[PDB]
C-alpha cells in the first residue's frame, strides 16, 4: 500500500535551468549499515553514479528528462522532471503545480555570467512585481488567482529581454 | 499596509544586490536624518515580509548590517518598506526607512 519511496530533491530547487548551470540531485532515502549506495535513474536507465547526490557541473540538453532514485531501505522514487533551456533569460520555479496556500518562489535567471537589472515579473501579460536589480519573487500564500502564465523581463547587460512564458496552476 | 503574518529569512546571497542597495539607502537615510557618519560595510542577514495584495505587493525588509562609526564596526537593524507599482526609476515607487536601531 503505502511504500517508503525515496524522494529526489533538486539543489537548487529550480526544475528549469539554463545550459551551463550547476544542478545537484539528492536522494532522500535511508542507507543500511552495509549498503550506503544510491541507485540513480535517468530516463528509466540506470546510470553509473552511486553517490548520495548526483552532481551536474554544467548542464546540457542531454541532462534533461526524468530522474528517479532508490536506496537500500526505500523504494524507487517518483520521477522529477528537469528541463534545460538555452536563452539569455529564464523564469525559474521549483515546480508548476502548487497547492493552494503554498508558497510560490520564482527566480529570473540570466545566461551564464551576465548581469540582470530592472527585473519585472509579469502574470498574464501584466506587471506584478518590479525590482531595480535582480531579486526573486516570493509569494508566500498561493491562491486561485495566482494561476496563469508567467514570465520575467529585464536588462541582460544592456539588452532588454523577455523570458519565455511558464504556466502555473493552483489546485484547490 | 496589511502584511502576511510570515517573515521569510533570506538565504545567503539571495537578492544580494537588491538587499545591499536597500542597506546603503538605509544608512544614507539615517545619516541624513540624524546627521550621523556611519559608513556601510556589509549586510549580515536579511528577512522579508510580503504584502497581502496581488498586484505590486510591497515588501518589508528587516536588515542586519555592519557599519563603521568612527572606525568602530557595529551592528544595526534596519527596517525598510518598498512598494514598486511601476518599473523604476519612477516617482510612483515608494521606499522608506521606517526604523534604524543599534544592537
Ligand atoms: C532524457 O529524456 C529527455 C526527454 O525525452 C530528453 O530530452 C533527453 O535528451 C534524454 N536524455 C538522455 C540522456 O537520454
Ligand atoms: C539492501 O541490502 C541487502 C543486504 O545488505 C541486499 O540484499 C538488498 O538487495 C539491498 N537492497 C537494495 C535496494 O540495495
Ligand atoms: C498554458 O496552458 C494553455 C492551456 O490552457 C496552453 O494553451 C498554453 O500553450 C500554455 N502555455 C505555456 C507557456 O505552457
Ligand atoms: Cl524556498
Amino acid at each position: 500500500e503505502d511504500l517508503p519511496k525515496a524522494v529526489v530533491f533538486l539543489e537548487p530547487q529550480w526544475y528549469r535551468v539554463l545550459e551551463k548551470d550547476s544542478v545537484t540531485l539528492k536522494c532522500q532515502g535511508a542507507y543500511s549499515p552495509e549498503d550506503n549506495s544510491t541507485q540513480w535513474f535517468h530516463n528509466e536507465s540506470l546510470i553509473s553514479s552511486q553517490a548520495s547526490s548526483y552532481f551536474i557541473d554544467a548542464a546540457t540538453v542531454d541532462d534533461s528528462g526524468e530522474y528517479r532514485c532508490q536506496t537500500n531501505l526505500s523504494t524507487l522514487s517518483d520521477p522529477v522532471q528537469l528541463e534545460v533551456h538555452i536563452g539569455w533569460l529564464l523564469l525559474q520555479a521549483p515546480r508548476w503545480v502548487f497547492k493552494e496556500e503554498d508558497p510560490i518562489h520564482l527566480r529570473c535567471h540570466s545566461w551564464k555570467n551576465t548581469a540582470l537589472h530592472k527585473v519585472t515579473y509579469l502574470q498574464n501579460g501584466k506587471g506584478r512585481k518590479y525590482f531595480h536589480h535582480n531579486s526573486d519573487f516570493y509569494i508566500p500564500k498561493a491562491t486561485l488567482k495566482d494561476s496563469g502564465s508567467y514570465f520575467c523581463r529585464g536588462l541582460v547587460g544592456s539588452k532588454n529581454v523577455s523570458s519565455e512564458t511558464v504556466n502555473i496552476t493552483i489546485t484547490q | 499596509a496589511q502584511l502576511h503574518s510570515t517573515v521569510r529569512a533570506v538565504p545567503g546571497n539571495e537578492n544580494s544586490l537588491e538587499i545591499e542597495e536597500l542597506a546603503r539607502f538605509a544608512v544614507d537615510e539615517h545619516n541624513k536624518k540624524e546627521n550621523a557618519l556611519l559608513e556601510f560595510v556589509r549586510v549580515v542577514k536579511a528577512k522579508e515580509q510580503y504584502e497581502d495584495e496581488h498586484w505590486f505587493p510591497g515588501t518589508m525588509y528587516y536588515l542586519t548590517l555592519e557599519a563603521k562609526d568612527g572606525g568602530k564596526k557595529k551592528l544595526y537593524e534596519a527596517k525598510v518598506w518598498v512598494k514598486n507599482t511601476a518599473a523604476p526609476p519612477s516617482h510612483m515607487n515608494f521606499k522608506e526607512l521606517q526604523e534604524f536601531k543599534p544592537v
